[PDB]
């Protein structure tokens, strides 16, 4: 019934959404072949929201990939869950961008945007009735970037009255591993916050800051942190497959989640995460989910709420779990800490159960807040902008491929605006 | 020859629904296929030829995960299928979506089914209505369709079970936004109107029950024995019997009000009632205790007007009128001046069925109190408060405005509602 | 303007690297425990009426889906179907008895 | 009953129609010796519209094939079913024409036309009801475009109230392998467009990047290439040969595509027709077939409908189904693509329904479409004979064998007033 449209924007998105698509394929119970083996009935009766129908009852995913160069494409269709897609999803460009946001927004831009158009209209005209759309990408490149900001500027005009999730991989200042990325992150959130209904702010620090404190992997490669992302952005849309006492769409949350229209910067966050050692020690309770996420360690983000308000509050919990303890906990937490909650909304909390719990554990929790303290991470690409743009870094390779230099000043004029908006409420 | 109409819209409303078909069908006799393993059930039963019962109820949502579990669980085959209205895209906790933008879809079909239910009655009694503040199908779809029933049907009697936002806790933001533009629309569509705050019931259970972990199944199977005891006299008979037109006409003294508040007792577990002898001067203490009200307002602030009472099992009118006598000279209660004799008493012979994996026990006599009660505007002024400091700055307003409603109707409900504050306070003062 | 020639060689390793990864399907014909959609057959066109088997393993999947929670799982999986699990008469129905147990019993100048 | 006589012209005539006879007898279960070999008894009651009758339970095609050189005719009688063929319907020249329209229409094809209208005179009184005449020809060389078109004005005036269809092969721009074709294709088109009553544009643009993107081949040989456009040769006349619903033949088409006398020429197109990775993938129902059926990429012709509008569509389905979905599915793309459509007439469908498909195969389609976009092809060709003609080259072949120099200017007028009636409904 309702379906979501899967996106994938350059090698960070296809990256994260392959280990994405293996996490509820094993959720689902899908062999890498595509055959349903699955042990319940409770398994089946939604999948029409992330895949199609085939002959002889194979189930394909309702994403299409995006990318510029080849290289990651081989490496995604040859890897274990690889098979599954559909090879005319596969969309690829002969000439990449090179981490440049303008290869990607002006000039090679409009060559590739016509094949990805016609491939996502081809397979959002079977839907019987859209619910929305998912985006992944990363700014610190602009092959996924400078794409994913044009993509998303035309459908919307085609698609007014849908709701776009997306996910952001902000640049970290410590993780700097582009010269060029202060210009590639700041001149595609002027994109963004004007036109998109979500985002979602990953932070590769806070994703090492996990694995170093929490997990103690010795080497936690790009699957454990993709494994990392896609807990959180599996369990945030489970209402939609999964019933429960108290079910909330994404539509619902994000209703609630923003009380203006460019306040969509949220904190996602996941409770059960545990060691090897401490598994054992551990127990599993209701206030154990609450204590472990609002634990300012536990954020995918690079800024400690601390310093900031809680402007909303969200919590979706997985699992069968009695629910006094969950209306219990959450007015300990919110009444305990008066001073880190906004005074002109009460009862700053959105909840949600979901009934079938995660594979291999009894509960689970995830939570979406959103908050002033995401003024820290844009004041900070915005000052080291200015820091480069003053004596005029990398001109040549920007404006001599057809853009006027004003543009760059609006940009930061607008986002000068966005931090003087999100100060108000602090 | 008396018939009721269900109603039950949200996904609150079908989870206490099935809870209280649950309820009905083990009360009545009544296998899961529908068809007995004599003649209490023409109110809430049609007949088949075949021997079959069909529930006069009508299941209505915007979302179909919550329809789903009841076209697969147990009473798949007892329901009629059309009688489950499931829409395609749901409000989302918005009034304004489900008031003019979403309603309007399914306006059509649900207005058709109940004329079907409507024809086979040949003389209805009333239709109960099950409804929550919160959520944007319980508040918004809920609005135009009384606004449509008052047109459609004249005078018939449609009682409402309101579910209260609560005051300290809370499932969503923006349900203060939902829980007032639906005042104004049930001012002038609804007769009685029933209501609940969640934490109440979850201090009952907490407390009474001895059960630390409950869930909303528990609160729904005591939110049915408070359903049940009203039809209990239209199904039942008694010494003396009480019907919908006889309660609501004693216990609301103007049009404004039609608040009350009910109070179920004893609760009390298998184990504790085997210690306490439940008298029936025993139970109607439990009424006014200020712990044991299912409304989470103390009317030690308020002043009564207006009594309702709904005695089960094996009672006598006597040591009825003797507790009434005793409480009356008890001087922590406090009525009002102008109505010296604010009491109405219902009887009825049969004790209160329970259900197997329930909460409660078998019990020889209960009663249920519905009391209004100046009390309300207490917890009115609250929830005002509440409003207009999140108005203060137009906090989520951009979503309402931008489904079609104008954004004058935010203040057209407050204006509103600050004349019925002002007209509860001048009813409790004394001449 | 590309180049055709090499378009069309990038193509060839394209589909001869598709073939080589290519997988075929187990052959296992899963199929939906929901609804499938039948086209009712001619009254008189004979080569719609044949004589053909019919498989009985979706019979029996069938008659197991069509069924109830109770006697689908020995153990509840979800908190909704907690209503009706459990069904027995801790005592006996013993309506028939008027003394303890009343009615509503119609009479014969109402119907 | 009702039967219809093939008639095979040139080179390009006898390697289309080799390859159509063996879809035709593949199709009605015959073996290379020529005695049915099948399972079922349905395909022997319409058996007579394509076969004659012979001794010892023998069936032979009744086609007649003309062609100048004799060289080709050994590859067809060498080929897999050439046994099949009549030897006396094989009619040759001693002196081919060497892609020359002037010798095969005035000085040698004057002689070959006496033998050829004996043969066929021989086959359309053999029968008892004559539906209609079919030829395949290509107007890239003068064997089967200058005989051809001389051998349409001998049996219009023999038989008048009779249909003749003709699948012509149109020249292309880029697989120009003549150059004296634009010369070919004028003089050809001014002779066929008032003495014919069905048209069919194939071209092997359309037929070589079809094997390419949608069918993912890598040695697109003519046995292919044949084998395409016979399944829409085939496809056109099930009706004829297997029972349906809603059967339509040959007139019944010809009455509603056909609104105005000069307006007869057609889009192929097959629908089911799939690479062999995406086979599995993909889900075989109606709105597949709608779907792929519609697109640019699926016209057997070099036209764009974007640039034009769609006067008259058809569709031809093959196997069992249900109706409902078929017109529903007619009346959506009806609704929403209302600019590409004409208003002058709404519901410009035309539905046939027969429930048998071909094997192999459980489910197939056949397009066939008048539309506004086909006018150029025809100025693409005018005005390369108006850049030669210009300079008056390539006349000492032409004017020397008994043509004057105003044919061209009356070739060229009927040409000009033909696009510009055409233009009118733009
Ligand atoms: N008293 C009581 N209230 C309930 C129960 N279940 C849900 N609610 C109320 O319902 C409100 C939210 O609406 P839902 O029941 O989740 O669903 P809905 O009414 O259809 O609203 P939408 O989800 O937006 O369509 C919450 O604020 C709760 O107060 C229950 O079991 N008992
Ligand atoms: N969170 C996350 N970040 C990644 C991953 N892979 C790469 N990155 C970061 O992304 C940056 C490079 O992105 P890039 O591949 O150029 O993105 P593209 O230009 O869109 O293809 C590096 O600085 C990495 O830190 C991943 O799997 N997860
Ligand atoms: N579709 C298709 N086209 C063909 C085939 N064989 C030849 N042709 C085309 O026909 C053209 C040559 O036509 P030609 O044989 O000289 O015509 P003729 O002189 O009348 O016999 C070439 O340009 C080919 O593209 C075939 O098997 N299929
Ligand atoms: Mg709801």
């Amino acid at each position: 019934m309702r379906e979501i449209v899967h996106l994938q924007a350059g090698q960070c998105g296809n990256q994260i959404g392959a280990k994405f698509w293996e996490v509820i394929s094993d959720e689902h119970g899908i062999d890498p072949t595509g055959t349903y083996h699955g042990d319940s009935d409770l398994q089946l009766e939604r999948i029409n929201v992330y895949y199609n129908e085939a002959t002889g009852g194979k189930y394909v995913p309702r994403a299409v990939l995006v990318d510029l160069e080849p290289g990651t494409m081989d490496s995604v269709r040859s890897g274990p869950f690889g098979q599954i897609f559909r090879p005319d999803n596969f969309v690829f460009g002969q000439s990449g961008a090179g981490n440049n946001w303008a290869k990607g927004h002006y000039t090679e831009g409009a060559e590739l945007v016509d094949s990805v158009l016609d491939v996502v209209r081809k397979e959002a005209e079977s839907c019987d009735c859209l619910q929305g759309f998912q985006l992944t990408h990363s700014l610190g490149g602009g092959t996924g970037s400078g794409m994913g900001t044009l993509l998303i500027s035309k459908i919307r005009e085609e698609y007014p009255d849908r709701i776009m999730n997306t996910f952001s991989v902000v640049p970290s200042p410590k993780v700097s591993d582009t010269v060029v990325e202060p210009y590639n992150a700041t001149l595609s959130v002027h994109q963004l916050v004007e036109n998109t209904d979500e985002t979602y702010c990953i932070d590769n620090e806070a994703l090492y800051d996990i694995c170093f404190r929490t997990l103690k992997l010795t080497t936690p490669t790009y699957g454990d942190l993709n494994h990392l992302v896609s807990a959180t952005m599996s369990g945030v849309t489970t209402c939609l497959r999964f019933p429960g006492q108290l079910n909330a769409d994404l539509r619902k949350l994000a209703v609630n989640m923003v009380p203006f229209p460019r306040l969509h910067f949220f904190m996602p966050g996941f409770a059960p995460l545990t060691s090897r050692g401490s598994q054992q020690y551990r127990a599993l309770t209701v206030p154990e989910l609450t204590q472990q996420m609002f634990d300012a360690k536990n954020m995918m983000a690079a800024c400690d709420p601390r310093h900031g308000r809680y402007l909303t509050v969200a919590a979706v919990f997985r699992g069968r779990m009695s629910m006094k303890e969950v209306d219990e906990q959450m007015l300990n937490v919110q009444n305990k800490n008066s001073s880190y909650f906004v005074e002109w909304i009460p009862n700053n909390v959105k909840t949600a159960v979901c009934d079938i719990p995660p594979r291999g554990l009894k509960m689970s929790a995830t939570f979406i807040g959103n908050s002033t303290a995401i003024q820290e991470l844009f004041k900070r690409i915005s000052e080291q902008f200015t820091a480069m743009f003053r004596r005029k870094a990398f001109l040549h390779w920007y404006t001599g491929e057809g853009m006027d230099e004003m543009e760059f000043t609006e940009a930061e004029s607008n986002m000068n605006d966005l931090v003087s908006e999100y100060q108000q409420y602090q | 020859m008396r018939e009721c109409i269900s109603i039950h819209v949200g996904q609150a409303g079908v989870q206490i629904g099935n809870a209280c078909w649950e309820l009905y069908c083990l009360e009545h006799g009544i296998q899961p296929d529908g068809q007995m393993p004599d003649d209490s059930f023409n109110t809430f039963f049609s007949e088949t030829g075949a021997g079959k019962h069909v529930p006069r109820a009508v299941f209505v949502d915007l979302e179909p995960t919550v329809i789903d579990e009841v076209r697969t669980g147990t009473y798949r085959q007892l329901f009629h299928p059309e009688q489950l209205i499931t829409g395609k895209e749901d409000a989302a906790n918005n009034y304004a979506r489900g008031h003019y933008t979403i309603g309007k879809e399914i306006i059509d079909l649900v207005l058709d089914r109940i004329r079907k239910l409507a024809d086979q009655c040949t003389g209805l009694q009333g239709f109960l209505v099950f409804h929550s503040f919160g959520g944007g199908t319980g508040s918004g779809f809920t609005s135009l369709l009384m606004e449509r029933l008052s047109v459609d049907y004249g005078k018939k009697s449609k009682l409402e079970f309101s579910i209260y936002p609560a005051p300290q806790v809370s499932t969503a933001v923006v349900e203060p936004y939902n829980s007032i533009l639906t005042t104004h629309t049930t001012l002038e569509h609804s007769d009685c109107a029933f209501m609940v705050d969640n934490e109440a019931i979850y201090d009952i259970c907490r407390r009474n029950l001895d059960i630390e972990r409950p869930t909303y199944t528990n609160l729904n199977r005591l939110i049915g024995q408070i359903v049940s005891s009203i039809t209990a006299s239209l199904r039942f008979d008694g010494a003396l019997n009480v019907d919908l037109t006889e309660f609501q006409t004693n216990l609301v003294p103007y049009p404004r009000i039609h608040f009350p508040l009910a109070t179920y007792a004893p609760v009390i577990s298998a184990e504790k009632a085997y210690h306490e002898q439940l008298s029936v001067a025993e139970i109607t203490n439990a009424c006014f205790e200020p712990a044991n009200q299912m409304v989470k307002c103390d009317p030690r602030h308020g002043k009564y007007m207006a009594c309702c009472l709904l005695y089960r099992g094996d009672v006598v009118p006597k040591d009825v009128n003797a507790a009434i006598a005793t409480i009356k000279t008890k001087r922590t209660i406090q009525f009002v001046d102008w109505c010296p004799t604010g009491f109405k008493v219902g009887i009825n012979y049969q004790p209160p069925t329970v259900v197997p994996g329930g909460d409660l026990a078998k019990v020889q006599r209960a009663v249920c109190m519905l009391s209004n009660t100046t009390a309300i505007a207490e917890a009115w002024a609250r929830l005002d408060h509440k409003f207009d400091l999140m108005y203060a700055k137009r906090a989520f307003v951009h979503w309402y405005v931008g489904e079609g409603m104008e954004e004058g109707e935010f203040s057209e409900a407050r204006e509103d509602m600050a004349a019925l504050e002002k007209d509860y306070e001048e009813v409790g003062v004394d001449s | 303007i590309p180049d055709e020639v090499h378009q069309n060689q990038i193509l060839r390793e394209l589909y001869l690297k598709e073939l080589r990864t290519q997988k075929l399907y187990t052959q296992y014909h899963v199929n939906p425990l929901r609804k499938i959609h039948t086209v009712t057959r001619k009254p008189m066109s004979w080569h719609d009426n044949l004589e053909e088997p019919a498989d009985a393993r979706f019979l029996n999947l069938i008659h197991h889906a069509a069924q109830g929670p109770r006697k689908k799982y020995p153990e509840t999986q979800t908190e909704n179907q907690e209503v009706g699990w459990d069904l027995e008469p801790l005592i006996n129905p013993e309506r028939h008895d008027r003394r303890l147990n009343h009615f509503r019993v119609c009479s014969d100048i109402t119907l």
